[PDB]
């Protein structure tokens, strides 16, 4: 079926992100103001509202509902805010101003790992709240980290202790993977740059058990590449196209599965991807 | 702001099990349903009993939900996995006997091409249900024999265990946590003073309940019975155990 | 919105060889037999006279 809610916003809208039992509908919008909608059997109902962020907001990502309900919000202030809630009700529980450039994608971490959200601010620097505890965050910073500074930040699936990596890439098309050593330093791998000017947006693909990392990546230049890679432990990350658009592309986003991949950029549209038996990316609307 | 990619009006995401949202200017949040669409289906999901005793009751029962659905493919693996795991095909402990049934060609390597087949079509269900069914001297030989004993390669259990993890969390995402235990059930890997009772005085040893303040507890469908009709603590305490033992 | 048709043929044809190397040429004649021309065209034909003779 098709369900639709009115935003009885003023201004635009950039990005709308559901709940993990898909029984909840969040809101960003450059109003300076975020309105959580109940969606249930049809009906637009709203929960709560956040008048006051001193500025337009970005991006929003729900937390996994094991340690509550927490919700994350970077923007154009140079704030993230979260919004524990308690009592059934939404506050304002803590927020950080560790950057001087606006904050531009957040994205939580895997449940295995803990309560981790790493935050991609336009300040060429990459900032890793963990949660200590009893109402604490610790603050970890990479400065330098890119040259333009990072447009969006990803996290990979999580392998078997354990080794924590994730993906990010900035303004100067040279995308990154990082590592994490005993100590605590977050060391470089890599860098790819089969890229034409920017990157966007960075996704990557949840894993199923199948023995190989895809990574999905968007160039300000119309280009939307699968880099697969399925060399185990060589390290050989090989680009394939798979289109090339009219416009800027913008969001890249993927499927539980890894199947289907829906990309929407510039051209105010949105197009539905696949992988073929024959090894091609074909349309499906 | 020199870092300005501002304009940003459309978007499109993947959202909760099925379902997928985007939206567009001309606004409102349009979502959709693609539950056709992915290899996993939530109805089927919701059917698929599994066991531990009795294995081919599981396997004839699941047989005709696939009827029931649409899907076809399972309503004839499912009879070869009926079929292909009688008590009567039983391995024996000596080598000399007979030979093992795993290295009969339509023992592993069917498992091996029907694993290989849905790994192609990308379908973590059938992969998590199949797996989670099948699951100097003479002395260097039977070590051997076990490892060949099995319909399973042992040399790949941890895929197998991705696999039933990767299930699990889809069926969290759901909605359905029982079915989540059991299909977790076959996983390999790990995941003072005062005992007497209150209202029958019989020392307990299972399940149990307390309050934090009053510390008086005892078995659990004594407490629901007791606490079906009244608020106090059945020891003359005082306590509102209502407004005490829950939070 | 089924299996492929050709999917079980390899197997079929290694169940046969298999039962012919350790020397029960009732099962396999018999299996050729019954089935027909849904096998008769994967096994080498001067096998086939072996086993039958
Ligand atoms: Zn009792
Ligand atoms: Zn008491
Ligand atoms: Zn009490």
């Amino acid at each position: 079926v098709i369900n639709t809610v009115d935003t009885s916003h003023e201004d635009m809208i950039h990005d709308a992100q559901m709940d993990y039992y898909g029984t909840r509908l969040a809101t960003c919008s450059s109003d300076r103001s975020v309105k959580i909608f109940d969606v249930r059997n049809g009906g637009q109902i709203l929960i709560a509202d956040l008048r006051g962020h001193e500025g337009p907001v970005w991006q929003v990502a729900w937390a996994h509902p094991m340690y509550g309900n927490i919700l994350a919000s970077c923007s154009y202030d140079r704030k993230v805010i979260i919004w524990r809630e308690e009592n059934g009700t939404w506050e304002k529980s803590h927020e950080h101003a560790g950057h001087d450039s606006s904050v531009n994608s957040v994205c939580w971490a895997p449940h295995d790992y803990g309560l981790i959200l790493a935050c991609g601010s336009s300040d060429g620097a990459i900032s890793l709240l963990t949660y200590t505890g009893e109402g604490q965050w610790e603050v970890k910073k990479i400065n330098n980290a890119h040259t333009i500074g990072c447009n969006a930040v990803s996290w990979a699936p999580a392998v078997v202790n354990y080794i924590k990596r994730f993906a990010s890439g900035g303004c100067d098309n040279l995308i990154k993977l990082w590592k994490e050593e005993e100590d605590g330093q977050w060391k470089e791998e890599q860098k790819l740059e089969a890229h034409s000017d920017w990157v966007r947006d960075v996704a990557w693909a949840p894993s199923i058990g199948l023995p190989t990392s895809t990574i999905a990546s968007c160039s300000q230049d119309g280009r939307v590449f699968i880099w697969t890679c399925d060399d185990a432990s060589s390290n050989t990350w090989s680009p394939k196209l798979l289109h090339k658009f009219n416009d800027v592309v913008w969001h890249v986003s993927w499927s539980i599965t890894a199947n289907i991949l829906a990309v929407s950029g510039g051209d105010n549209k949105v197009t539905l991807w696949k992988e073929s038996v024959d090894g091609q990316w074909v349309c499906i609307s | 702001d020199a870092n300005i990619p501002f304009p940003r009006t459309s978007g499109a995401r993947f959202c909760g099990a099925g379902y997928l949202v985007y939206f567009t200017r001309p606004g409102k949040v349009i979502i959709q349903d693609i539950a056709c669409l992915l290899p996993v289906h939530k109805s089927l999901g919701e059917l698929y009993i599994l066991n531990v005793n009795d294995i081919q009751e599981t396997c004839q029962k699941n047989a005709a939900s696939a009827l029931l659905v649409g899907r076809k493919d399972l309503v004839q693996v499912w009879s070869l996995a009926t079929v292909a795991t009688d008590l009567c095909l039983g391995p024996k402990s000596d080598p000399d006997l007979e030979t093992p049934w795993a290295r009969h060609p339509f023992g592993r390597q069917l498992l091996e091409s029907l694993l290989a087949h849905y790994c192609r079509l990308r379908d973590v269900q059938t992969l998590a249900m199949l797996c989670s069914v099948f699951e100097d001297p003479r002395e260097r030989e039977r070590d051997q024999h076990d490892k060949n004993k099995r319909l399973l390669d042992p040399a790949n259990t941890q895929q197998f265990d991705d696999f039933k993890k990767c299930y699990g969390e889809i069926l969290y995402r759901w909605g359905l946590r029982e079915k989540r235990a059991e299909v977790l059930k076959f996983v390999s890997c790990p995941p003072g003073f005062t005992f007497q009772c209150a209202i029958c005085h019989v020392a307990v040893r299972g399940s149990s309940n307390f309050c934090l303040t009053c510390g008086h507890g005892g078995h659990t469908s004594h407490m629901m019975e007791w606490f079906r009709t009244q608020e106090v603590c059945p020891t003359g305490c005082g306590c509102h155990c209502l407004l005490e033992s829950t939070f | 919105s089924r299996l492929p048709p050709d999917f079980f043929g390899v197997l079929v044809r290694d169940m046969l060889h298999f039962y012919a190397e350790q020397g029960d040429v009732q099962m396999a004649v018999s299996v050729l037999i019954v089935l027909g021309e849904r096998v008769r065209k994967d096994i080498d034909e001067q096998t086939q006279e072996h086993w039958y003779t």
